[PDB]
């Protein structure tokens, strides 16, 4: 059954395997962020979106840190500044 | 540290024994084989029974007990219910104290029984009145709905649907022990 | 009816169904609370059985180790014979206890490494 | 003989977890009330929920440099007071400004108050997983300070 | 109010015939015809690449 | 309730047999407790 | 005294009554309408009520597949058959040279695919 020497073990067991459940639900919801991710690549985008990258708040008037684009006043001929 | 005494003369003794029959006279009160069943007498019988005839067609099996008198008043509609029925299914008629294998194996807890059996456990259905609220006749039109379910339920998906379960892998084992025997294990 | 004087008996009030459905007596948080308390308080045995393993585990080392250590700095301090003679049983003294850790270390081992199952 | 022919191990599949629901059913019926619905419910719900907050999002290290700074907690319950190092976890969209009222409760913050991470001052029109990711990379300890000067 | 509770609700598992090692002797031909087949596979596979 | 044998005697009782022995309980504690109120302390 | 510890006996049965009612209510309304049927019990009895039907075993940690297998010890003529025999022969002795094929192997892959680690250049 058990014993001292298995203290370690049982620690181990009753403290991660109820962990797994949450870990494959983490997985699985990365998994779903990278699909949607690409789905919305595939759509279309006006500044590229880097796909392993926690955060990407880049559009027309944003940069790819948050902060608002410099010299985006104004239009262009040849169209996105980006 | 728990223990139970091994056996004595009286348990091991014949829990059947014959007592005086009155003569013509008693039985004048107000109140005044089967060839449609089996008695099964051996769980040698019971066996094959369970293996080989409830695999080919459902069994009915009555658990009784001489000292109860629901035993003594549902036998009378369980030979009618039997001689109804008796071209779809077998019909048994086993005494707890004479055959206790095949009671530990059915799991009953009191008495009178009905036991519906196919496949050993693709279905096993037991009616019984723990309470003391039920009659006869409820407990045969209990019988009588559950044939109803595993005939259906054997006829249902071309035969298959009925397949044995934990029986599979168990052999009864937990239940009664002896089956080690049975299958031929090692007990040393 | 053979049950039916029991069963005339068993009516209730729509108070006590709704206390029932509920399981006022019957679910005791309080009772819950107290096992959940109970449970993460018996952790404690753990850490103290795993204390308990690491140190019959290390117990050889040790002995091997830091006496040796001692030892070491006492044979590179020592130049004369006579104090190395008298030295000389020390160490042999010090094989002995470590022979001796090595034993109880596989005592308190295969105490604490058989299971009944 | 293993198998049986019109049977597929498809329906076997589904049989052998109907049986296994049916068991996990019959014996969670026959439990200890007491112990069944906390190490059945309450406790896999918590470890859920902090494991997948902690392995999902991220969240940082506030620090306030003096106690006038300190919020208002005498209210509300369970936190009577202010202590440093309080990890908070946090979306990626949130802002400073966003983060300055989840501190101070949604009340009137002090004057002049500042943000910053390392030595290094952020605005308050800035996303704080980027202004992270550029002044303190992999060292969150965001502190709160008053910027008069 | 009495027992709620059977006695197998408590009471350990038999020591020796319990349900896992019962399950794992039933499952036994299965996961041998898995395994063989499975070996077989690759000691083949392995064959016909070293034998030329 | 049932005439039967102590071997057959169940695991555990239905709800009904339990609130029924609780109702005999209560007769006779009801009782029970009425004479002793009214001939046990006019003793003293 | 007399009046007042038996008046608390009579409100300790009144609490009493009242939880028996919502005992019975309890039961009649949830736990008969949830009950578990019986068809997935547990398939075993207790080591207890075993004992006492006379029914318990407690040997035999290990078991013998098959009747071959099993009923070796009571041939007494022919525990092996013929082939069983020579195929038996092969393994007298354990296979070092399998031993070191097998082990080299695993250390070269272990090695050299597993456990790679990067080195200096200069």
């Amino acid at each position: 059954s058990t014993s001292p020497g298995l203290a370690f073990a049982n620690l181990t067991l009753l403290l991660d395997v109820p962990q797994l459940p949450a870990i494959w639900a983490v997985n699985a919801w990365r998994e779903l962020n990278g699909l949607f991710t690409e789905m919305k690549t595939l759509a279309g985008t006006s500044d590229l979106l880097y796909p392993s990258n926690r955060y990407n708040p880049q559009n027309e008037k944003t940069n790819r840190m948050g902060r608002p684009r410099k010299y985006n006043h104004g239009e262009w001929m040849f169209g996105n500044s980006y | 540290s728990f223990a139970i005494p091994p056996a004595n003369a009286a348990a091991l003794a014949d829990p059947l024994p014959a007592t005086p029959t009155p003569p013509p006279v008693f039985e004048a009160v107000s109140s005044a084989a089967l060839k449609n069943v089996e008695e099964v007498s051996t769980m040698e019988r019971y066996e094959a029974a369970v293996y080989e005839e409830s695999f080919k067609k459902p069994i009915v099996c009555l658990f009784f007990a001489r000292f109860s008198l629901q035993s003594k008043v549902l036998l009378q509609p369980f030979l009618d219910f039997a001689a109804s029925a008796s071209n779809n299914a077998t019909f048994f008629l086993i005494d707890c104290d004479r055959v206790p294998r095949a009671a530990y194996h059915a799991r009953v807890e009191n008495v009178p029984s009905l036991v519906v059996m196919k496949g050993d456990d693709a279905f096993r259905q037991t009616i019984t009145d723990s309470v003391g609220v039920k009659t006869a006749g409820d407990l045969i039109q209990e019988a009588r709905s559950a044939l109803d379910q595993v005939l259906r339920l054997d006829q249902q998906e071309g035969g298959t649907k009925l397949q044995p379960g934990v029986s599979s892998y168990t052999h009864h084992i937990g239940v009664d022990n002896l089956n080690v025997y049975r299958k031929g294990w090692p007990v040393a | 009816r053979p049950g039916q004087g029991s069963n005339a008996q068993f009516q209730t009030s729509l108070a006590d169904k709704t206390r029932g459905l509920l399981g006022v007596g019957f679910l005791r948080p309080t009772k819950m609370a107290s096992f959940a308390a109970t449970f993460l308080l018996n952790f404690r045995f753990y850490f103290m059985y795993m204390a308990r393993t690491t140190f019959q585990a290390v117990r050889p080392l040790l002995a091997f180790s830091v006496f040796g250590e001692v030892m070491k700095l006492v044979l590179a301090t020592m130049s004369s014979g006579l104090f190395s003679f008298l030295f000389s049983f020390v160490l042999a003294f010090e094989v002995f206890y470590f022979f001796l850790q090595c034993y109880i270390s596989y005592t308190f081992l295969t105490m604490f490494f058989t299971v009944l199952f | 003989p293993l198998g049986v022919k019109g049977r597929s191990v498809f329906a076997g599949m589904r049989s052998f977890i109907g049986q296994r629901l049916g068991r996990l059913y019959d014996s969670f019926y026959y439990s200890q009330s007491s112990t069944k619905y906390v190490m059945v419910f309450l406790f896999p719900a918590g470890i859920f929920y902090t494991r997948f907050r902690a392995d999902t999002k991220l969240g940082y290290h506030v620090f306030i440099n003096e106690e006038k700074l300190y919020p208002d907690y005498s209210q509300n319950y369970f936190d009577t007071k202010w202590t440093n190092g309080r990890k908070v976890y946090l979306d990626d969209e949130t802002t400073v400004e966003q983060l300055k009222a989840q501190i101070y409760g949604g009340k009137a913050a002090p004057e002049n108050v500042k943000v910053a991470c390392r030595g290094r001052v952020f605005e308050d029109a800035d996303n704080v997983a980027m202004a992270v990711r550029a002044f303190c990379k992999r060292d969150p300890r965001l502190l709160l300070f008053q910027d008069n000067l | 109010f009495g027992p709620t509770l059977p006695d197998h609700a408590y009471y350990g598992e038999h020591a020796t015939y319990n349900y896992f090692v019962l399950f794992i002797r039933g499952m036994r031909p299965y996961l041998e015809k898995i395994f063989g087949d499975c070996a077989s596979t690759i000691k083949n596979a392995a064959v016909a690449v070293y034998r030329p | 309730r049932t005439g039967g044998d102590f071997r057959f005697f169940p695991e555990m009782p239905p709800w009904q047999w339990l609130a029924h022995m609780e109702n005999l309980r209560f007769k006779l504690l009801s009782v029970a407790q009425s004479r002793r109120s009214q001939l046990q302390l006019a003793n003293l | 005294i007399q009046h007042w510890n038996k008046s608390y006996e009579k409100q300790v049965y009144s609490e009493s009554v009242a939880l028996n009612r919502t005992f019975q209510a309890r039961n009649q309304l949830v736990l008969d309408r949830l009950k578990p049927s019986g068809a997935y019990r547990l398939p075993a009895v207790d080591y207890k009520r075993q004992l006492s039907r006379g029914t318990l075993v407690e040997g035999a940690d290990f078991y013998l597949p098959t009747a071959q297998e099993q009923q070796r010890l009571a041939r007494h003529f022919e525990p092996y058959s013929e082939q069983e025999q020579e195929e038996r022969r092969k393994f007298r002795f354990q296979s070092i040279s399998v031993y070191l094929a097998v082990a080299l192997g695993a250390s070269f892959v272990h090695d050299y695919f597993y456990q790679r680690r990067p080195v200096a250049w200069c």
